């Protein structure tokens, strides 16, 4: 049922690359990325 | 053991603004007084008013030296936590952002000053309507020049702006003056005459080449406070470990209290 | 009034025993039947 | 305030706890020190 | 809250003559440009100071040392170097020092560096590679004013120091090349005021040239278990900042 709806946002996340490291220091490693997108609905038909 | 401040935002306005000010991490505020709690009406322009009048660039400079240094890192879904940077002793390297349009390398000496350059992100509020001001974060050299160039017009506003670096030539703004800006020229009438003495009469004899030892020792001491008493004091310094040697305006930095 | 693309199912139901009978059958029929009851209460009430 | 056309009858809610307006322990009648928390009542300050 | 350690490069196939001098230089003070766990030995030498044909002037060298970080050296592992970096606030290492000064020093006072203007024999002349590293002095901040003022007063006429009971008497000449006129300009400005494009010189040069000689204190000396006063060349413990 993609019929009686208004809008839909499907979001995701992926890890961020950071290999094992050398001598230490404060870095404040990140938290996430969290991008979002949209949906765009269309439709067609044919005459017979 | 770092002293901590709470500037929790109450539940009046819509989260569309706290979500928008989420992007303002690493921005530097400076609290007028000190206590273990604070709020929005206390670190806003409404807190910086005098006589109900908005202070000008000069009147916004002598006041900053009385408030306490603080940086922001977290805007909690309910509150906002900031560290006391003026006197506190934090072992982390306090992460700040370089909003001012001047490129950064490793080893600057960053300072604080008011609304400059042309356009900034001074955001208001809708419901309670509180205007918070953000001292643009710059390095020390161009500030040592802007203080000269602002006294340069101070000596006209009572008695009667484009700076160059990295090939960039940008202006500096100064509104109509108050007659009090009395306050400005007194700083040099103090800073000039004490830098000359009896031992300086020998000085005008060696000029066609281009006890005096006492006048050299005292002259340098005051010379260090001409920019300190008439300007701002640098509080942090750039130290990047495993990043890029080109830190641009608008990007987060990892600096440590001086 | 009842808006279209919701009356699209009420004009006729091409659903021939859909496998998911709780998806668009409850949250539509009940939501509208509430007002189909209140309109009856309207005339029941206006007499007094 | 721009809400003066965002409503029709706001009179009711805007006279409950408008914050204090003056000194509360001073030896005279001073202007409200900014660190005041009192949200008091004021009939006159509504009807003028 | 764990310390910070730097690892530097060292040459190979060396002589057992200079290596003893390296094993003798433990506790001296040296500046660093950028804190990097991979920074070569040439990175901290005069070779990596601003060579423009001649070594960079000790005025700009002082400016660098004020803008550069620093490192205190401890026991050397003869294969490599091991030194504890300072200036940032490294958490609780056992900071000691070898005092690089010919003047007496008391306990509980402050320390800040100054350009080495007496002699560079305390360097390591590694002529096996052709590159030289130069090291500074150490002085209390209550005296740096006088240390610069005496030499500039001597040099203005051509062109004593004491502490705890010690009677001691190129880049030195170029310091006044940006200094002498800033006070004549004040003499002239007193009359000029009681124009606009001139203001950009006096204030700016005063603020640029007053601070570099008004540095802050980054080291205090303190011995809990051992000697109280130091003479040139001893192993005294200290405190950071």
């Amino acid at each position: 049922e993609l019929a009686y709806v208004r809008d839909g946002v499907i979001q995701f996340e992926v890890q961020q690359p950071m290999i094992a490291r050398d001598g230490p220091h404060p870095v404040d490693q990140p938290v996430h990325n969290y991008m979002v997108k949209r949906i765009h609905k269309r439709s067609l038909s044919a005459a017979f | 053991m770092p002293f901590e401040i709470e500037v929790l935002l109450p539940g009046e306005l819509s989260p569309a603004e706290t979500s928008a000010l989420q992007k303002c991490e690493g921005k530097i505020i400076t609290f007028s007084t000190l206590r273990h709690r604070a709020s929005l009406v206390d670190i806003a322009l409404s807190s910086y008013y005098i006589n109900g009048a908005p202070p000008d660039t000069l009147s916004l400079l002598e006041a900053y030296r009385m408030r306490f240094a603080a940086v922001i890192t977290r805007v909690i879904p309910g509150k906002l936590l900031a560290h006391a940077i003026g006197v506190g002793t934090p072992t982390p390297g306090l992460f700040i952002q370089n909003t001012s349009p001047v490129d950064l390398c490793n080893g600057d000496y960053i300072c604080l000053l008011p609304p400059v350059f042309g356009s900034a992100d001074s955001i208001r509020l809708d419901s309670v309507g509180l205007e918070i001001v953000f001292p643009l974060t710059i390095p020390q050299t161009l500030m040592r020049e802007i203080i000269a160039k602002v006294v340069a017009r101070a000596v006209e506003r009572t008695a009667a702006d484009v700076i160059c670096y990295n090939g960039r030539r940008y202006e500096l703004e100064t509104n109509l003056q108050h007659r009090d800006g009395d306050a400005a020229i007194r700083t040099l009438v103090l800073n000039l005459m004490f830098s000359i003495n009896e031992g300086c009469l020998l000085l005008l004899a060696l000029i066609p080449t281009l006890p005096i030892y006492e006048t050299i020792s005292s002259w340098i001491s005051t010379s260090s406070r001409l920019g300190d008493t008439l300007g701002t004091r640098a509080i942090l310094r750039v130290c990047v470990f495993d990043g890029p040697s080109t830190v641009h305006p608008g990007d987060r930095t990892a600096v440590i209290q001086v | 009034a009842i808006a279209s693309e919701a009356l699209s199912l009420l004009s006729n139901t091409y659903v021939d025993g859909t496998e998911i009978d709780s998806s668009l059958r409850i949250r539509a029929i009940q939501q509208m039947a509430r007002n189909l009851r209140t309109v009856l209460d309207s005339f029941e009430r206006g007499t007094a | 305030v721009n809400t003066n056309c965002n409503t029709l009858d706001r009179l009711l809610m805007e006279a409950k706890a408008v914050a204090s307006q003056s000194s509360t322990d001073t030896e005279y009648q001073f202007k409200r020190p900014p660190g005041s928390t009192e949200m008091t009542q004021d009939p006159c300050g509504l009807f003028q």
